[PDB]
């Protein structure tokens, strides 16, 4: 598959939509995979803790670039049953395995232009959906 | 350990440990900061030294960056308040680039570069500096907020971090510690020594393995005698870079040794041939990327001095042979072939292999010495088409195979000698002369070959390679202790 | 050319021409036929002899019947007609089976067991006779009104066919035929001689090549030594079972002669062996199928007679070999080593290869006799850990190449002549006898184990096989000629 | 597990599925077996009045055919990617592969009614095979 469904959410944001992958070609870190995210449409939303949205961001063509240790691709198995998605687990802070990181949340600052809050959601949004589900990136061509 | 530059012409990896000890010695992180009229809030606080740390690759490197005493306020339609914290460790991870030396080299010939921290960038798609979700040690942590606070406080934290970003984003020139200095020899031309150890393009890299900072390390990688870098070059150490003997470790790429030193030399030991009979290419096993072997070109074969056998004048050939590097040892394997006319050939395959070291001569300066491991190893074998009898094709395979373990050794004493020779000496047109007349005793010292070697760089501003061990591992290996000038 | 048992112990070849000859010699007036009062209807007719045909493979043989002026009267509410034709091939498909012989062997000992054609079965997924939808060659088709055979009444013909089977199921007799004749030895035990070839087991192949009948053959699969058959047998014949010079072929499984013959020998030629260290093996890669060989067991060695060399005496030991057969040639490889204590390693691998073929002795008896094809190949590996002089060194190399030189051809003798022994004389015990006094001129004839072999086997009731070929193309070959008595 | 089958002759027809399976056997090793189960349909038998004379349910009627393994060098290459055991009407084929019938109705559901049954039955099997061989490559 081309484009993947990402879900996330948390206490106080919350976002879906479906996301464009493909690896990003690079010479400076022999070690890691370079990922280009790009939002094909989602919207981020910033709630109350009793659920009220208080503020949303459309997310559409939102650029971003992250980078994970090469290790991923001994993951097992790469077998399709069946449907990935890009989902976390509401309050349930994972491991890190890889290294992920964030290189740009947002490369056009489509919507990080807004200030550091968005940049600090988008961040957290990313290894959200990420985290537990590298195994995901092994068909990204 | 074999190790390999991985493509590169040199090669010089230091211990982090032995960085960031130098940085908490020069101080160079910058003490108290402030973030004033920020549209996004503002904040103060003190640095501790900062520090490379884990988590980096190739080009990419993290920073420990400690702050104490910090608080912070925050401006927004939603998050809003002040706070701040007694300790936390940033971490962030940047670049390193090379600069233009001030003040430059009087030699226009020769370019003097700094290793010094990248402090901007104008392509979104690789920040200076980017902040790394990480929240240990976090002391004192507090925050008044004037509404919405569910999710933690690490995502104050991070709104903390993103503040001192703004700052250093305008600050980092303020750390400014000279990793290493390079000399780029542009312009290697005519009657030149050394050109293949002379830098002409250098970058750097980071390496880290499984276990940790105590074993990464910070490396110097030059293109040498002309060459560039390109896509062929990664960023990238290997493991056994560093002797395990020593603190440092510098490499001299195998391929030097072999077309710069050797191809040119071994035409000598042949005045019989015509001289362009020898080739240096990419093919041999197993492990790595690729290794390189110094072999006869196809189709060429190389006389040798004639023997009697059987009653017979035969000229002995060199049918194949093979130079490499292979574990710790130089390794010379030679195929000599013997054709008596009443119809029957001889064929020896003899391998020889010798190891380096680091010695002294009798002035008690330091040297390069070598020795040969044991004996030729030899296999032979035999075709007879004449159908001659055995008792002349025993006696025949007797005189071939005595010319074998004598010649073959002989050959390889003239390659060890000769490596030698270019390591010390620097010309390839001196080496004949360095062979004939070659003496352990009298050895030149290896002073002047580090002078335009390892020492055409210099880390940590003045640090002087202090060389405790020389071996071969695939590639020329050098082991030594960086001195810092007391002071 | 190379062939193989395919996991058979013996295989008897012989060309279709050759059998449908017999057959027709045996059966060549006509036979008049009728059947009355059948249910579906009756008919009238005469056959000439069935003769096998192409399309038939392994268990499965196709026979033709020609059928000359018959008439039919069809029967049922849905067709219903007088017909008939001047002639047709009636094609069928039947099995064969081996039944006991009668009279019964005089000796208890063994049963006689006859190839015939299998007239009845009562598995009906197993027809015992299959008629096949081939309308060739039909001449004077008729039936009521209609004289042409077209398309649409073809199935009359089909009709006719199954009357015609009516008749052949309830008139056995028209299917007799003895093809051969098998001595199976019942309580075979090791007190018999030429255990190897005697059949204990026995089953047949048609083996069809390219569709063409001249080049088809029938076979009589043996398992010998009191083996039966299994799953790892299958019923097919190789294409090169029959030697191209002869007109049928017996095969004896490498497998036979390396286990039975020449592994029980072999310690006989090493005295300081202590009797267990030989094996033979299956070997392939990946997987295994038809390939023997006689070899040491694993870690084992055999310590040989003590040689003089550069003042030492000197154990020289085997540390590996291999006998097997590949085309036409038993072939040796044994690898001999030498060790000199003052510290130089010898390794010689040395090959040898051995022929077979048909001869005579003094007496103008048919025998086995071999020859060695060309000069033993040798590879001599050398090392020199004490760093031994020179001289020494060669001398020693030259000491253990001689010796292997002259040992390796003694042993392949040994072997070859040994085999031939076994062959010729049938009793194991007895071969080391045989190869301390063979002499070409004095060898027995292969008449008596003849007699044990390929004659335990007899084709057409009394054929003698006449011998004109032996060679071993992996399995032992005899080539010869089917003699019908009676001339 | 199934496939169609479509026969079509003048003076017999016939239309239905089947179920083929391989058959192991340790007699021909250069032949494949196959074992046919009818799982549906009829068998016409017709004058050329076109009417029906008689018809035969084919339901669990069972057949044994072997043929030559030189068709496993067929190259399927799946198009139209729908694959049915059709003949083709009043056109005899040749018989690459020696395919042969064993056994029409091995319990004789249908042929205990006589030889015009087997001789019917024998001709509408080697006629809906033939030329469809490639379709046996996919029968384990």
């Amino acid at each position: 598959k081309q484009a993947f469904v990402f879900e996330f959410d948390e206490n106080l944001s919350s976002s879906s939509g479906s996301i464009h992958l493909e690896k990003v070609k690079q010479n400076c870190s022999p070690n890691y995979d370079y990922f280009k995210i790009t939002f094909i449409d989602g919207y981020l939303y910033i709630k109350n803790k009793s659920g009220v949205i208080l503020d949303k961001y459309d997310l559409k063509n939102v650029i971003s670039l992250v980078a994970l240790k090469r290790d991923y691709l001994s993951l097992s198995l790469s077998n399709n049953k069946q449907i990935k998605k890009f989902k976390n687990i509401k309050n349930k802070h994972l491991k890190n395995k890889f290294n992920l990181y964030v290189i740009n949340e947002d490369i056009e600052k489509r919507i990080t232009k807004n200030g550091i809050l968005e940049e600090v959601i988008l961040n957290k949004m990313l290894l959200s959906i990420l985290l537990g589900n590298e195994e995901n990136l092994l068909q990204i061509s | 350990m074999q190790t390999t530059t991985l493509n590169w012409d040199t090669v010089y990896a230091v211990p982090i440990n032995i960085v960031n000890e130098a940085i908490k010695l020069k101080h160079p992180t910058p003490e108290n900061f402030e973030l004033l009229n920020g549209k996004y809030g503002n904040c103060s606080g003190s640095f501790e030294e900062w520090q490379i740390t884990n988590g980096g690759d190739g080009s990419n490197i993290r920073l420990k960056i400690p702050i104490k005493n910090f608080k912070a306020t925050i401006i927004g339609n939603r998050l809003n308040g002040k706070g701040g914290f007694a300790f936390a460790n940033l971490e962030v991870q940047v670049k390193l680039k090379y600069l233009p030396h001030f003040p430059q080299s009087k030699n226009k010939d020769i370019e003097l570069v700094d290793l010094k921290i990248r402090t901007q960038s104008d392509n979104p798609e690789d920040p200076a500096i980017i902040v790394i979700s990480s929240y240990k040690n976090i002391q004192g942590f507090y925050f008044e907020d004037e509404y919405k606070l569910t999710e933690d406080d690490e995502f104050v934290v991070s709104y903390f971090y993103r503040l001192i970003k703004e700052w250093l984003e305008k600050n980092l020139h303020f750390f400014n510690y000279i990793f290493n200095t390079v000399n780029l020899n542009l312009y290697i031309s005519d009657k030149e020594k050394w050109e293949w150890t002379k830098p002409s393009y250098v970058d750097y890299a980071y390496s880290e393995i499984e276990g940790d900072l105590s074993r990464s390390a910070l490396g110097v990688l030059c293109m040498t005698g002309g060459r560039t870098g390109s896509k062929n070059q990664q960023q990238k150490i290997d493991p056994y870079a560093i002797p395990a003997a020593s603190q440092s470790g510098f490499l001299i790429s195998e391929e030097r040794l072999l077309r710069n030193i050797l191809l040119p030399t071994i035409p000598k030991k042949f005045p019989k041939s015509k001289g362009d009979e020898f080739e240096v290419i990419n093919e041999s096993s197993q492990g790595g990327g690729y290794s390189y072997i110094l072999k006869l070109k196809k189709g060429k074969k190389i006389d040798l001095e004639n023997i009697q056998a059987v009653g017979y004048t035969c000229t002995p050939y060199i049918q194949e042979m093979k130079i490499y590097l292979l574990g710790s040892y130089l390794k010379l394997e030679t195929t000599t072939r013997v054709d008596l006319p009443l119809g029957v050939a001889s064929i020896c395959e003899t391998t020889c292999e010798y190891k380096f070291k680091l010695s002294t001569n009798n002035k008690g300066e330091q040297t390069i010495a070598y020795e040969q491991i044991g004996s030729p190893v030899n296999i032979q074998y035999s075709e007879n088409t004449g159908n001659v009898g055995l008792n002349i094709v025993v006696s025949f395979l007797s005189a071939t195979l005595s010319f074998a373990l004598t010649f073959v050794p002989g050959f390889g004493t003239f390659l060890a000698v000769g490596l030698i020779g270019g390591c010390l000496i620097g010309s390839v047109a001196l080496i004949p002369t360095f062979i004939e007349s070659y003496n352990s005793d009298t050895a030149p010292s290896i002073d002047l070959s580090l002078e335009n070697s390892v020492s055409e760089i210099t880390w940590n501003s003045s640090d002087v390679f202090n060389l405790d061990y020389v071996a071969l591992a695939g590639p020329l290996q050098l082991g030594g202790t960086l001195q810092v000038q007391n002071s």
